């Protein structure tokens, strides 16, 4: 039960957060309506939240002699630098990056 | 200490990293033969040489052993892990080891 698109498969993963804002009604009729409300006052929330994930590394171990292949920041010249703001202060990812790098025997 | 027969060493080549400190290993072969066939001979400038290339000195019968050399300790992965993941390094012991000596 690993997932096809990538990542850990987990039986309990982590729960859904659900937030909504609280409806406020609008100003009611003096007589009293079955009929549910209708109207309410418009309105949005901000705010901030924090994730913190602790994980687990898996320290290589290996004993090739010549060097590995490792991901690197091209040293040419460029107009713009690589997952930073451009001139309109527009965050990009260039590419794709995986994990596999190192190498390790069968 | 071994007599002959019995070995007064070991092969020790690797390295080992332990949080701020990496310690590494080497062992060689090594064959030294007789040098100036025992002597200390008086060595000097060939005579018509510039001034700049004169000199005086002693050969000796001698060798000596160089590991002042960062490849004699660290091999080529062990230097890429030591250069991609550090802000600086230095030395801090060594210990030295002449065995199995034929």
């Amino acid at each position: 039960p690993s997932p096809l698109m990538g990542g850990f498969g987990l039986k309990h993963p982590p729960p859904q957060i659900l937030i909504k804002n609280t409806p406020v009604p609008a100003n009611p009729s003096t007589t009293f309506s079955a009929a549910k409300f209708a109207s309410f006052i418009t309105q949005y929330s901000t705010g901030q939240v924090s994730v913190e994930i602790e994980w687990e590394l898996q320290k290589e171990n290996s004993k090739r002699w010549n060097p590995e292949i490792q991901y690197t920041s091209n040293y040419n010249k460029s107009i713009n630098v690589d997952f930073t703001v451009d001139t309109n202060g527009v965050y990009s990812e260039p590419r794709p990056i995986g994990t596999r790098y190192l190498t390790r025997n069968l | 200490a071994d007599g002959v027969g019995n070995s007064s060493g070991n092969w020790h080549c690797d390295s080992t990293w332990m949080g701020d400190r990496v310690t590494t290993t080497s062992t060689r072969t090594w064959a030294l033969p007789t040098y100036n066939n025992h002597l200390y001979k008086q060595i000097s400038s060939q005579s018509g040489a510039s001034n700049d290339n004169h000199y005086f000195g002693y050969s000796t019968p001698w060798g000596y052993f160089d590991f002042n050399r960062f490849h004699c300790h660290f091999s080529p992965r062990d230097w890429q892990r030591l250069i991609n993941n550090n802000w600086g390094f230095r030395p801090k012991r060594l210990n030295f080891k002449l065995f199995n000596i034929q």
